C-alpha cells in the first residue's frame, strides 16, 4: 500500500494492513493518516507562514 | 544561487551558515536542535578543526538583528566511503556544542524516513535550494540568503540532457541546462528541500557541478535518502573526543 500514493499517509507509511506514522513533534489523527504538530516548532513548517 | 530570489527572512529557517575563522565556508541544514547536515567536501581543507562555527537564523550577512544564534561545531562526522578531493558520498553530520533554541527564525527541516523519501519525495518534481553562494559564476557571493526552485531529474535523463565525475546512486541532478538557474560552490552543503502535503523534508545537499549555471549542465546533489539510517544511528551515539570522526558507511 505504501508505495502507491504514500499509502494515503500524510507522512510515513509501514506495510504489515498499513500503518501511517508521524515524525517526532507530531501525532497521528484518528483518520489514521493525518499528522498534527504537538510542539511549537515542529520540523519542516515555517512559523511565519503558518501564522500567515 | 544563480537566477533565484531573496528568501524572505524566516522562510528558510533551517538554513545554516558555516564559518571558519569568521569566513564563510559552506551552508548546511538544521535537522533538530543539535544536528546539522552539510557536505563532506566542505571539510577538505580544514586547518583548525576547533574554529568551525554554525550560525542559525542568519539572513543578511551585513547586519546583526538578534535572531542569529551561533554555535561551535563539536563534531564533524564523515562516512568512511568519502574520499577527500572527490565527489561520491558527499555528506557530513555536524554536532553543535550546545543546542540552538527553536524560534520563528530557527526551525529544523524534517529528515525523512528512507522509504518515504525514495517512494514519495523522489518523485516531487520541484524542490528549493538555498544559500549565500555566488549570484553568478565567477561573481560575488550574496549578502542576503537566496533560494531557488529547481526540478529533479532521473539520472539517465540528466546524462542524456547534459553536454566530469560519474553521477552515482549517492547523487541526483536538479536544475536547468539552459544556464539560467543553479546553486553554486558557495552554496555547498546547503539544503535541497522538498515539500509534501504541508511539510518540508531534506532530500539533497548542494554538492557539485561543472561551474554553475553552465549551459548543458545541471547541479548535482547528494542523495540524502541513501544516508538516513547512517545519520539516525550517529545521532543516537555519544560524542567522542576530537572534532573529526570518520564513521563506517553503510
Ligand atoms: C565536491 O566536488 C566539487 C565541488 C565543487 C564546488 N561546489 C559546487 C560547484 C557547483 C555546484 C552547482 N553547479 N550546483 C554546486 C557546488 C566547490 O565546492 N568548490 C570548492 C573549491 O573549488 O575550492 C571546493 C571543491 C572541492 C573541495 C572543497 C572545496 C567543484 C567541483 C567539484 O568536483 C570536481 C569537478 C566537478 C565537476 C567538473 C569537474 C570537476
Ligand atoms: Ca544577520
Amino acid at each position: 500500500i505504501c508505495v502507491n500514493e504514500n499509502g494515503g499517509c500524510e507522512q510515513y507509511c509501514s506495510d504489515h494492513k498499513r500503518s501511517c506514522r508521524c515524525h517526532e513533534g507530531y501525532s497521528l489523527l484518528a483518520d489514521g493518516v493525518s499528522c498534527t504538530p504537538t510542539v511549537e516548532y515542529p520540523c519542516g513548517k515555517i512559523p511565519i507562514l503558518e501564522k500567515r | 544561487i544563480v537566477g533565484g530570489k531573496v528568501c524572505p527572512k524566516g522562510e528558510c529557517p533551517w538554513q545554516v551558515l558555516l564559518l571558519v575563522n569568521g569566513a564563510q565556508l559552506c551552508g548546511g541544514t538544521l535537522i533538530n536542535t543539535i544536528w546539522v547536515v552539510s557536505a563532506a567536501h566542505c571539510f577538505d581543507k580544514i586547518k583548525n578543526w576547533r574554529n568551525l562555527i554554525a550560525v542559525l537564523g542568519e539572513h543578511d550577512l551585513s547586519e546583526h538583528d538578534g535572531d542569529e544564534q551561533s554555535r561551535r561545531v563539536a563534531q564533524v562526522i564523515i562516512p568512511s566511503t568519502y574520499v577527500p578531493g572527490t565527489t561520491n558520498h558527499d555528506i557530513a553530520l555536524l554536532r553543535l556544542h550546545q543546542p540552538v533554541v527553536l524560534t520563528d527564525h530557527v526551525v529544523p527541516l524534517c529528515l525523512p524516513e528512507r522509504t518515504f523519501s525514495e517512494r514519495t519525495l523522489a518523485f516531487v518534481r520541484f524542490s528549493l535550494v538555498s544559500g549565500w553562494g555566488q549570484l553568478l559564476d565567477r561573481g560575488a557571493t550574496a549578502l542576503e540568503l537566496m533560494v531557488l526552485n529547481v526540478p529533479r531529474l532521473m539520472t539517465q535523463d540528466c546524462l542524456q540532457q547534459s553536454r566530469s565525475p560519474n553521477i552515482t546512486e549517492y547523487m541526483f541532478c536538479a536544475g536547468y541546462s539552459d544556464g539560467s538557474k543553479d546553486s553554486c560552490k558557495g552554496d555547498s552543503g546547503g539544503p535541497h528541500a522538498t515539500h509534501y502535503r504541508g511539510t518540508w523534508y531534506l532530500t539533497g545537499i548542494v554538492s557539485w557541478g561543472q561551474g554553475c549555471a553552465t549551459v548543458g549542465h545541471f547541479g548535482v546533489y547528494t542523495r540524502v535518502s541513501q544516508y538516513i539510517e547512517w545519520l539516525q544511528k550517529l545521532m543516537r551515539s555519544e560524542p567522542r573526543p576530537g572534532v573529526l570522526l570518520r564513521a563506517p558507511f553503510p
